[PDB]
């Protein structure tokens, strides 16, 4: 599994 | 540019229209023509520029990673490596895009933290997006401009934001991202996460009413990666 | 055109990668690019051509909708008409192409009734995609051209065709959707679309083996929309 | 609600 990022938001 | 004619509060609209219509391509161009008017943005017009563009070069780094999969298995015709590059040029044009915009215009010594620490963040992410991609003597020069960008922003949140604060947050879950993935350096990436998630619920009490929730959940994302790295 | 210089088998491949990849501009271009060497394009190939095209189209037609609904609320400055006249002049740009290729390439009186029957389907199609933005006198023009086209598709498809072929259902559907909101017909799209649930279902030992799931999905659609329509 | 058409498939 990949590493998560920060997400899209607003 | 093409956005040139139109007037900033215009552009700022068009963009808000077009992430309600998921035309981020759109977003992204009259966010760039706002950029381009030389002025600071605000924070919700950091956010608007930050949608847009992620959006874009997300879905270019999935086909990449989908291209990229296929090509590795069938080296185990010419089409799949000669489309994986067209992907990999567009995918590249849009990080200079970016990275041309942080440096022409956003990234400064005045301005607040948060916008300071924000600019350095997207830096080092687009700079990381190169290195996904990257293979030569391009490769080192742009792992250690991800690094220094990334470290720049640290520096920065930890002298002047909360721990808890989402920019400092989201910039030390995607450090530690580049730390895992991209440095090969789990144990820094482990140790980052670590520091980060503990030192926002030891001073938990500094979450802002207008964005705890924003805080919250890259916490969890912390201990979703320590998780997985563990 | 851009695709000149690549071989037919090669845009065949790169369109299946790019399906793969969701990069469905790209996939669009490929197909055109294959569509423009001349020959015909087997049962495979049309669908590459028609996922391609329609997914391309479809997210115009979800964000001129959102554009048009803002646009409609708002008269209850000019920025929302100006980008929802953007959007709707790419879409049209991209229905005028699909257009082109179809009657410069596709569309002939050779072939086998399935091409036959499919290509004139997706000149209606596109003709209706049209319609759904148009006003004036163009307007006339384009409704009457899409009725023109569904009919010549109809008459074919029954003459032709078992009443559980896929092409010749998914063709009935999407005439009784052009009746119900594009012709103001509400009694000839619910008479259309009966008739053509009831003709299936009466003659349901047509099915293909090839091809079943794909006419019991467009059956379950009409008795949706028979639902929907009553 | 509006009228389904053809999906996209395979
Ligand atoms: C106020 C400001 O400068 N902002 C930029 C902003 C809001 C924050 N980011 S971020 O720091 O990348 C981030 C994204 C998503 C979450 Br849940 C988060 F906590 C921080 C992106 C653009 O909006
Ligand atoms: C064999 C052939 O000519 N085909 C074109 C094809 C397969 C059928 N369509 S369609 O007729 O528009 C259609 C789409 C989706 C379903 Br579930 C269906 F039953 C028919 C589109 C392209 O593939
Ligand atoms: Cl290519
Ligand atoms: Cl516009
Ligand atoms: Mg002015
Ligand atoms: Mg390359
Ligand atoms: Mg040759
Ligand atoms: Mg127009």
């Amino acid at each position: 599994q990949r590493s998560t990022s920060t997400p899209n938001v607003h | 540019g093409a956005m040139g004619s139109m007037e900033r509060a215009s552009l700022i609209q068009k963009a808000k229209l077009a992430e309600q219509a998921e035309r981020y391509e759109d977003m992204a161009a009259f966010m760039k023509g706002a950029v381009e008017k030389g002025e600071e943005l605000s924070c919700e017009e950091r956010n608007l520029l930050s949608v847009a563009y992620k959006n874009v070069v997300g879905g270019q780094r999935a086909a990449w990673r989908v291209l990229s999969s296929i090509e590795q298995k069938s080296n185990e015709g010419p089409e799949v490596r000669e489309y994986r590059e067209k992907v990999e040029t567009e995918l590249q044009g849009v990080c200079d895009t970016v990275l041309g915009l942080l440096d022409s215009h956003l990234i400064k010594e005045a301005g607040d933290a948060e916008s300071r620490v924000f600019y350095l963040k997207m830096k080092g992410d687009y700079y990381r997006y190169l290195a996904e991609v990257a293979t030569g003597d391009d490769k080192k020069r742009i792992i250690d401009s991800a690094r220094s960008a990334y470290q720049e922003a640290m520096d920065i949140s930890k002298k002047e934001m909360p721990p808890t604060n989402p920019i400092r947050l989201g910039l030390a879950l995607n450090f530690s991202v580049f730390h895992y993935e991209i440095a090969n350096s789990p144990e820094e990436a482990i140790s980052l996460a670590k520091t980060t998630f503990d030192e926002a619920m030891a001073d938990l009490h500094t979450l802002s009413e207008d964005s705890y929730k924003d805080s919250t959940l890259i916490m969890q994302l912390l201990r979703d990666n320590l998780t997985l790295w563990t």
